[PDB]
RNA sequence: UAAUCUUAU
RNA sequence: AAGUAAUUAAUAUUAGUAAAACAAUAAGUUAUAAAUAAAUAGAAUAAUAUAUAUAUAUAAAAAAAUAUAUAUUU
RNA sequence: AAUUUAAUAUAACUAUUAAUAGAAGGUUACUAAUAAAUUAAUAAUUAAUUUUAAAACCUAAAGGUAAACCUUUAUAUUAAUAAUGUUAUGAAUAAUUAUUAAUAAUAAUAAACUAAGUGAACUGAAACAUCUAAGUAACUUAAGGAUAAGAAAUCAACAGAGAUAUUAUGAGUAUUGGUGAGAGAAAAUAAUAAAGGUCUAAUAAGUAUUAUGUGAAAAAAAUGUAAGAAAAUAGGAUAACAAAUUCUAAGACUAAAUACUAUUAAUAAGUAUAGUAAGUACCGUAAGGGAA
């Protein structure tokens, strides 16, 4: 097979940005959450972007008779709803999915098993939800693994001392404020 | 956010990596100059026929 | 010497410094991880055990042959022998004739 | 009936 | 304010070259052999067709058709 | 000293070739200004390079709206001080001004070229229904200075070749068609072209393949539904099978020749009704049409 519908979308190369150069004029407010998927987002078959349909589009063709009157038809994938259960979230996670799909992921032996293969023609058949998905499953196996030690409470602890010493000098401090300052540190 | 590598792709990293520490296969002047040598004596043998 | 080495064509130079002929590549297919591992063959990666596809694809090999035979440099190339290619004057040699030809 | 599906909170 | 242009094919006239022409890097097109659906066939054994070549047919002729031959190849 | 002829301008468009590069409109006003540096050659300078000021309102996307208006309140909080006047008991509570620190904001952005999705009909076939027109027009979406393609599961044929892409021959040949209308390759040889090869993949499975429904007029690679392999001792390629040959899918990157726009130069058996105004006048509710 081939990935055509999806391999050909191409979205708008962002900068890299520096930390000391000028700002755009349209910065988002609230911050990106998930990783940037390669391919986008569908522009065709949007009915795809909710679910896990396996790189299957819609096809039209034609319907052709005895005459062989052609007659434009379409052809939906066998889309279904069904809520299969992750181990890694531990819960079980309802979408629509081809089939095709569903079979693929009784094969692999389970859902969070497909999500993450590690192959691209994987990735280019999941969608931006099941991009999202992966990217959540993968998060909790690596929290799971590694835990932050195997810090917050000396931060709390300095930072009434810092606000006080900023009131000595003349000016208020806030947490926020604090945090910010004390994140790189 | 980077998404994190699942554990397949740092198996491969890993792999690269220990590859990289090998010592590299590089063409020594010796070699060149064996291989230039026979290159010549060629020359030399299609010349004479 | 070193004159003549330059003036060979750009493939065949190429592939002299990538992989040199002071190794003694193997004849037969090997691990990845070798370091005599022979970029015509298909290598096997010891640990999926699957058969990698040859650093250097069918076509790329049998120029860079082809190229090593026109500057009589073949033997400072790695072996050929267990991929099936065979060229010019040794494969009209040791070629057996068709069953058709043989037996119509 | 933890196949599916409809409704209400 | 109305037979124009492009890419092609066939004729004719002239001009260039000519059993060759165009092109010169090779490759190609046309000509130089006529046939036949096609095939491994193809033009005076001692001369004008009464000979020869091909297609049908055949042991080989004859028979129909078209083509080839009477110092210099067209 | 003047006249003529030809060429050249800040001051025409159009076609070709070459080279180079990938770019604000309107509205009406409390009109929407600029300042500098260094280097070059002989203080002012022109030129190059670099820095710097202001710049209203509207042009979907701060929030509205009946474009050039309204409302949000950054000549804002919140805090910390200082100066002022009042209340109640030197300390406390509110208001005004002036410094200091902290908190967010401004989409007018091309068009052509490219890729993807959906996809007509008139028309031709001297009717028309397969076929054609045509994957064209159109609408829709998305990208970049180009895009696309690209280092063979390619061609070929027992001899061999060796990315791409465009053109010439091959060739209107093979091939195909209600065998009608008509449609029509590839190998090979030439140019143009750039260093053109090179790993970035732990070598790829619901994949190849099969059935079936569709699917570039020849030549497939695609695709919905469902069955579904193999390890280089293998796998793909041709009705089929046997021999042989060739290549390695289900992982990737890639200048260059090309397209379009703009600029500059050069050439015009081009344009003065294809020679600069104006998308104005005017027509229409509107999309839109459009003078002299
Ligand atoms: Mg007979
Ligand atoms: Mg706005
Ligand atoms: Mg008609
Ligand atoms: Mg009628
Ligand atoms: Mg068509
Ligand atoms: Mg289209
Ligand atoms: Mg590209
Ligand atoms: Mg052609
Ligand atoms: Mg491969
Ligand atoms: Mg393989
Ligand atoms: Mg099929
Ligand atoms: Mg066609
Ligand atoms: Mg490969
Ligand atoms: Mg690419
Ligand atoms: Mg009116």
């Amino acid at each position: 097979r081939q990935w055509r519908l999806i391999e050909t979308r191409k979205i708008a190369k962002q900068p890299n940005y520096q930390v000391g150069d000028a700002k755009p004029l349209h910065m988002p407010k609230e911050r990106k959450k998930f990783p940037d998927y390669k391919y986008g987002e569908s522009n065709i078959f949007k009915q795809s972007n909710k679910g896990l349909y396996g790189g299957s589009f819609v096809q039209f063709g034609n319907n052709i008779s005895e005459s062989k009157a052609k007659t434009r038809k379409k052809w939906l994938p066998n889309v279904v709803k069904k809520g299969l259960w992750s181990e890694t979230l531990n819960r079980k996670i309802s979408i629509k999915m081809t089939a095709k799909v569903l079979k693929t992921i009784s094969k692999e032996g389970g859902i969070d098993n497909y999500l993450t293969k590690e192959k691209s023609a994987r990735i280019k058949e999941l969608g931006p939800t099941g991009w999202k998905l992966r990217y959540r499953v993968l998060k909790r196996k690596d929290e799971i693994e590694n835990p932050p030690h195997k810090r917050r409470r000396l931060m709390s602890f300095l930072y009434p001392l810092e606000k006080l010493e900023y009131r000595s000098v003349g000016k208020d401090l806030n947490y926020k404020k604090f945090v910010e300052l004390f994140a790189d540190v | 956010p980077e998404m994190p590598l699942t554990e397949v792709r740092k198996s491969h990293l890993a792999e690269k990596k220990e590859l990289a520490e090998r010592e590299v296969p590089k063409l020594t002047e010796e070699d060149m100059e064996a291989i230039g040598a026979r290159v010549f004596e060629f020359l030399e043998k299609q010349k004479r026929e | 010497y070193k004159q003549y080495f330059d003036s060979l064509p750009l493939k065949l130079k190429s592939f002299f410094q990538r992989y040199p002929p002071s190794i003694k590549y193997s004849p037969v297919s090997t691990s990845t991880k070798a370091i005599n591992a022979n970029p015509f063959l298909p290598n096997k990666h010891p640990v999926t055990q699957r058969f990698h596809d040859p650093k250097y694809s069918l076509r790329r090999m049998s120029d860079v042959y082809k190229l090593a035979l026109r500057y009589g440099v073949e033997e400072f190339l790695p072996p050929i022998e267990n991929t099936k290619k065979l060229f010019f004057e040794e494969k009209y040699n040791k070629k057996t004739l068709m069953k058709g030809v043989l037996l119509p």
